[PDB]
């Protein structure tokens, strides 16, 4: 492509970093006329024409840089695919009639903005479209058109996200998704007494409360996970760890089932069930005692926590 | 081990085929068109869960047999790591040596997946009390999975067999009540070596 | 007379007879406003060279001879052994002007510090010893090591575009 | 004087899961799935990638016949000496092929979506239990640089037998249940390592 | 004189492991994860920058075909004489470069996180062993200032040819399970007297 | 800077008393919340095209709510619906109430889920605008409250 | 009752000719004051860690660990007691593991004979006795 001139396929210069630079009339190499016209040479097929022209054949695209033109000119016979042209009006209108195969498009250049655009509606009355010059890819994900003053136009108003390899455009739909997103995951954060006065519990002794964690313990139904999320349920509170122990207690009236893990033996739905309120017990006696006193209970049976 | 064995299981659906939708968006953006999506890839295939039905009938089989075979579909129960099951699809320990695909369809959904509409009947009156669509697979669509067993034994082929003649007799996925997922099976096996690729 | 705060970004080292320092001392504080000098060319860095030219943490009450060492912590590296001073704590600054001649090339260095930092202990280039200044001005002016013909007393000169390194050792009295 | 980088693309033809790694994370998302998938801070999906390599090659090269450790049992140390040693590394020396991990093209609203997977009674044939799990699509594309410093001849054939046999077991987690059958894509470079000092 | 002061910014596209230096920091860390982030009292995180600068032109500079060290490999004591110990330093003579530690713009409480790494078998394929690793986020800014002192032409080439190094292989630990591959921004600038 | 958002449903975490809030920090210091976003965007979705509810109590509604989630009329389903409606704007959840509580001309059904129990079908329709009226009440308040009215229902 | 934005004001966007930026944080009252999630996770962690804070047969037993590197210098280390160890040689009941290094180049049972008999040699080990034979193993 080419950029306003730098063309790369390299990046070869025609009249900035690493080119090989072709000057014009009217780097690690200049050439220019040594090569005369009607010689070709090599980078792409480069060959030089007179004016009173840069022509490189490359694997996609042969490109025709013409100079200003005053008289005759001299043009390829070959096929060209871009013909960059100067533009500062009927001189430059045969110059490109006169040459066989016309090219896909034509750019303007160096001029003013009256001139390009006067033998700009001259070009496209001829049929051959003009470019008018004056990095992330850009994604369209939008959706009716209109036709205003010959342009095909949509009233839009929306975002503009970047990521690292994109800028994508986003309407109102995409905003409400993340906001719904982070507003639960804002909402998700805080518990109404986390971390706070410590606040109706059965009372069970210490013996008591070692015999049934142990017996829950060795049995997979108070587990090193439950013990973890307990004493992290308790860090934030006595409430807290009233709630989580009433979520995890809960019986679904849909399905008959408890958050607890169903215990490893040969026991029957009334003493499973008896395991579970015992449990529940067990650990309700637990959120009695100091935070220390806890510890020391639970550290025996997760010592990380 | 040195060896490896590799079961190609072809399925030709011989009965209307429904498995649901599970992403939360793809159905969430179906149930305004249809009530019950099928389960359906991001390059519109159709893939069936394949492992958990082949340890469900060999379960049931091995159970019926008197084997020593766990009940891993009972609530949060935990595979004990002994039984033939155990080896096969995998243990709480150590992971099964049979590596199930999902069954991916040779076919894209616009080929074989169609919007069907069922009615709930009164038992007087005979009108149509309720109506929901539902999406569902059609008959003689071809679906393609590959069972990879690492440390192959004798009874590994034999095995998957049984249990893939026990979903031929019960049913593949969804609703196998009402006459859906009726299928058939071609198995083509072969023994590979483990150290194939390297060359 | 600069008064300043000088807040630590980076943790420094300071090896002690393998005792290491808590606090820098002025020593290290000249070397390096020295430094400041010869490599921005000024003319002081001249009286830099010579060992004469008469010209703590923090309370906002400085400490005196609690602190502790508790502030030091052991590092390996991989293969190195060493202990430093962690950061993140204010420090004193106290640059005492006795002439006006050089009293501007010291605003000028200080000027210099408030722009980019200065490196006070051991392992310059690798970044350790990083030291903000959080403020500083100018104001009218035992407790430090002193020297009196007693306890070890070791400072360095390493003159530089000469390549000579002597570390004097010298007795001097206990603060 | 001389490196080897490979450039791996891998997409996925099976739903693909890996899981979380961090913990924060992993309980920030507790509360909405029960499985997420191990995501960037970019949005963007992680896949382990050196692990699923030494292993494989490591199988494939017990299998041959050849002296190669396997660092899978517990606590067990490279030797040093076998063809995956010096790839990936042992104790003393480092490892001459540096795995990137697998980052994903497209962020996690494109390509990661969150899925209903289920326990069923064997008898009674009902729904026992049910769980939330993170998972990525099928057609995603992930992006992989390996680079190799002292390049063996072999280097490229090993790795790509390891891909291979990735694309025959699976990369992630759920591999027996069919998630992670991945395909990969292979454009190696030869490389001198002075590119830079232009 | 002059002198030159480099500003670079660093963004991780991958994550980064630093391990902790500190002896006390480390054991009072060894209760919860076994490979702490290297981190400060002001609850930052710093990274080892000089030693990954020296040994990316080191080996750059070698297997392009000029006289340089190894270093850090044994008792490879740096020569005085080539480039790298102009510019990052020697023994006898001292460092023109100094290279400052990558200090994040961030706190730890926002880009550091505890982590779970494996080792599984190769015949059952269960996870064998476990352990809890720190690891920085992807998209965390680290900034630093390197200083140079009496500057070459081939400086700023130099050190932008380095950095691109630790582009490609990565900085920090863990570089070969795909950590730390990371890209810089730079910012330079020349200081003079007043 | 003045804070445009009334400060309630307001969390006691230590000596912090507390609110998660998402919103915008309008520079005109004004902080207001996302309604005044959609009033500012409506507005240049009519500007630059240019150019080229009952009252029910707090209490009140808790019970009804409570009451219909026993007799299933009010499942986890509907008010999982019916917050991602609200969450979309007042206009849709309007909407998508008076959708699902239209009684067909042709069928004679409602959307609603049938009653758990014995009742008679004045008492089911009774039962039906009082879902009606409970849930059109629900879109009055804000955003805030008709989560925390929400949240011991459908967690 | 006053306000303040503890907010960064940079990344100041425009819409409707309008200066705003969105923003996901928390508003905290004791002045109300709108503080970022990094002032809620000082504070969380804050109360977090806040709440945290309320003679030849031995000796040729050591030379027969030290070759298979079960006892490395990572042990006496440390070991310079008995929660220690019997941490060490702790059997998780649920992996069947202990927290010894395995030894290298044996049957299972010979290894667990070996845990068990640097549990006994650790266990059989004056502070400067210990002091002793150690420094042989640096
Ligand atoms: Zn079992
Ligand atoms: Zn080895
Ligand atoms: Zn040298």
């Amino acid at each position: 492509m080419i950029k306003f001139f730098l063309l790369e396929t390299a990046k070869i210069l025609i009249d900035i970093g690493k080119a090989d630079i072709c000057i014009l009339t009217h780097v690690n190499k200049i050439i220019s006329t040594e090569i005369d016209d009607r010689n070709t040479i090599e980078l792409t097929k480069i060959t030089f024409y007179n004016n009173s022209s840069v022509f490189i054949e490359t694997h996609n695209g042969n490109y025709l840089f013409s100079g200003d033109i005053g008289y005759p000119p001299d043009m390829p016979d070959g096929n060209v695919d871009y013909l960059i042209l100067e533009s500062t009006q009927d001189e430059l209108i045969d110059y490109i009639e006169r040459l066989k195969y016309t090219p896909y498009k034509v750019f303007l250049v160096h001029g003013e903005k009256e001139q390009r655009e006067i033998l700009a509606k001259r070009i496209i009355s001829k049929k051959i479209r003009v470019e008018l010059p004056e990095k992330k890819v850009v994604l369209n994900i939008n959706t009716n058109m209109c036709n205003f003053a010959s342009y095909r136009l949509m009233p839009f108003s929306g975002f503009i996200v970047e990521k690292d390899d994109r800028i994508e455009i986003n309407d109102k739909n995409w905003f409400d998704m993340i906001w719904n997103e982070e507003y639960n995951k804002m909402r998700s954060q805080i518990v109404a007494e986390d971390f706070s006065t410590d606040q109706a519990l059965p009372d069970m002794s210490h013996d008591k409360i070692i015999e049934n964690i142990e017996y829950l313990f060795n049995i997979k139904i108070l587990s090193k996970n439950r013990i973890k999320e307990f004493w992290e349920e308790f860090c934030k509170g006595q409430k807290a760890a009233i709630k989580y122990i009433t979520q995890v207690h809960r019986k679904n009236p849909n399905t008959g089932r408890r958050n607890w893990n169903p215990p490893e033996g040969d026991f029957t739905d009334n003493e499973i069930e008896k395991l579970y309120e015992t449990a529940y017990n067990t650990l309700l006696s637990l959120i009695k005692y100091d935070k220390n006193k806890v510890y020391n209970i639970l550290i025996n049976f997760n010592p990380k926590l | 081990a040195k060896t490896m064995k590799k079961i190609y299981v072809t399925m030709k659906t011989l009965s209307p085929l429904y498995t649901g939708e599970v992403r939360r968006e793809d159905k969430e953006a179906a149930q305004k068109r249809v009530n019950f999506p099928v389960r359906k890839t991001a390059t519109n295939k159709v893939l069936i869960p394949f492992k958990g039905a082949l340890r469900s009938a060999l379960e049931i089989m091995l159970k019926a047999k008197g084997e020593n075979v766990c009940d891993t579909g009972e609530s949060r129960a935990r595979p004990c790591g002994r039984c033939v099951t155990c080896s096969l699809f995998g243990s709480m320990g150590r992971a099964g040596r049979a590596s199930v695909d999902f069954l991916i369809s040779n076919d894209t959904k616009e080929q074989i997946v169609r919007e069907s509409t069922h009615l709930r009947i009164e038992r007087q009156t005979k009108s149509a009390s309720d109506t929901f669509k539902g999406e569902e697979v059609i008959e003689g669509a071809t679906f393609t999975a590959t069972i990879t067993i690492s440390n192959p034994q004798e009874k590994d082929l034999s095995l998957i067999q049984s249990a893939l003649k026990f979903i031929e007799e019960n049913g593949i996925g969804g609703w196998l009540n009402k006459g859906y997922g009726r299928v058939s099976f071609e198995v083509k096996s072969e023994d590979v070596a483990t150290d194939r690729f390297l060359k | 007379e600069i008064k300043g705060i000088l807040e630590s970004i980076t943790g420094f080292s300071i090896p002690l007879d393998g005792e290491y320092a808590l606090y820098p001392a002025g020593r290290h504080l000249r070397g390096a406003i020295g430094y400041i000098a010869f490599n921005l060319d000024l003319p002081i860095s001249s009286k830099f060279l010579d060992f004469d030219f008469d010209d703590l943490p923090i309370c906002g009450k400085i400490f005196y001879p609690i602190y502790g060492s508790s502030v030091l912590r052991n590092i390996m590296a991989r293969g190195l052994s060493y202990k430093e001073v962690i950061e993140g704590k204010k420090y004193r600054l106290s640059i005492i002007v006795k002439d006006e001649k050089y009293l501007n090339e010291m605003e000028a260095i200080i000027r210099y510090i408030l722009s980019y930092g200065i490196y006070l202990g051991n392992k310059v280039s690798k970044g350790y010893g990083k030291f903000k200044i959080k403020e500083y001005s100018i104001v009218d002016i035992l407790l430090s090591d002193a020297i009196i013909d007693e306890k070890d007393i070791v400072f360095s000169k390493k003159e530089i575009s000469s390549s000579k390194f002597e570390i004097i050792r010298k007795r001097g009295k206990a603060k």
